[PDB]
């Protein structure tokens, strides 16, 4: 399966208690429907906006889902993804050193 | 300017 | 970096009932996205997306949109036909994809052109470089080759490649310039996290940089390292990440160094870790 690739990362380097965006990069899926949401402590968080429906050279789909945010020591951040081709929700925890 | 496929479909 | 280039990536997605297909254009100029058109939208129509495009009449827009509605339609019969090809049901969930464009040389002619399409995102068919053959993916395509060949299809988009598309492009170049010409350096740093069994990786980052062509290295005492390397990503503000890491001995992270080559440096950034 052309399962989506995830990367979770901030557009700036975090710094606790600095605000900053939380990102979602979902790559390489088809195919283009798909659900992504960003994740609190385990619980969606609502109203995180997206890039509009793009597509890559080897005709995979590609986009980036971010929300505003402030890093913290133990807020656990994590993008979670669900599309036709996984078996079940793909969960990846943000890592700041990543 | 985008292309115009034509009148012939796949 | 590179020669200048103009894409047309086009998506018809069709929908389960009586639901007419989703159908998507995007055009880009130097990888950067310059218009949209989707069959969504209240009012559907091209709309600039980069906005130097603005310098563009409402003749222009006109213009475009008609053609959209005439694709969209095409991308609509064809999804049909190929709905016949592979034997599938009248009211399911398919894609039908399309790319074409052109890369321009010295000459401001046409380099390399571009025109092929897919269909459930594997290769359907597409123009071979010499943009008179047709190269044909599986058993179905063979049907639209043999009706292609037909019809001069080949004759078509080479026409459109070798005038129009390399003529629009010149066009953007031109009216895009301010922005076009302007480039974000990357701003570089390297990160330590030590490992277990007496390890360390050393991170090199590459951040805030525009255009999205980069390259990352590590040496160790001034020779190459053949590292983990993540994909280049957005940051969300119009500029890109990526980063570059290995695992080296712990007490000897100075006798590396991270290289960024990135064309908004008048020279490659050369760096190495820097403890506090």
């Amino acid at each position: 399966q052309r399962t989506p690739k995830i990367q979770v990362y901030s557009r700036h380097p975090a710094e606790n208690g600095k605000s900053n965006f939380l990102n979602c990069y979902v790559s390489g899926f088809h195919p283009s429907d798909i659900e992504v949401d960003l994740l609190k402590n385990g619980e969606r968080i609502e109203k995180v906006e997206h890039s509009d429906l793009s597509f890559s050279k080897d005709w995979s789909f590609y986009l980036l889902y971010y929300t505003e945010f402030t890093p913290t020591e133990k807020d656990e951040y994590a993008c979670r993804v669900n599309h036709v081709t996984l078996s079940q929700p793909k969960i990846v925890k943000w890592d700041r050193d990543m | 300017s985008g292309p115009d496929n034509g009148a012939v479909a796949v | 970096m590179g020669p200048h280039s103009m894409r047309y990536f086009e998506t018809a997605v069709s929908r389960p009932g009586l639901e007419e297909p989703r159908y998507i254009s995007v055009g880009y100029v130097d990888n950067k996205e310059f218009v949209r058109f989707d069959s969504d939208a209240e009012n559907p129509r091209y709309e600039p997306r980069a906005p130097w495009m603005e310098q563009e009449g409402p003749e222009y827009w006109e213009r475009e949109t008609q053609k959209a509605k005439g694709q969209e339609q095409w991308f609509r019969v064809s999804l049909r036909n190929l709905l016949g090809y592979y034997n599938q049901s009248a009211g399911g969930s398919h894609t039908l994809q399309q790319m074409s464009g052109c890369d321009l040389g010295s000459d401001w002619r046409l380099l390399r052109g571009y025109l092929q399409f897919a269909y459930e995102g594997r290769d359907y068919i597409a123009l071979n470089e010499d943009l008179k053959t047709w190269t044909a993916a599986d058993m179905a395509a063979q049907i639209t080759r043999r009706k292609w060949e037909q019809s001069g299809a080949a004759e078509h988009y080479k026409a459109y490649l070798e005038g129009e598309c390399v003529e629009w492009l010149h066009r953007y170049l031109k009216n895009g310039n301010a922005t076009l010409l302007r480039t974000d350096s990357p701003k570089a740093h390297v990160t330590h996290h030590p490992r277990s069994k007496g390890e360390v990786t050393l991170r090199c980052w590459a951040l805030g940089f525009y255009p999205a062509d980069i390259t990352l290295t590590w040496q160790l005492n001034g020779e190459e390292l053949t590292m983990e390397l993540v994909e280049t990503r957005p940051a969300g503000d119009g500029t890109f990440q990526k980063w570059a890491s290995v695992v080296v001995p712990l007490g000897k992270e100075q006798n590396y160094t991270c290289r960024v080559y990135h064309e908004g440096l008048p020279e490659p950034l050369t760096l190495r870790w820097e403890p506090p």
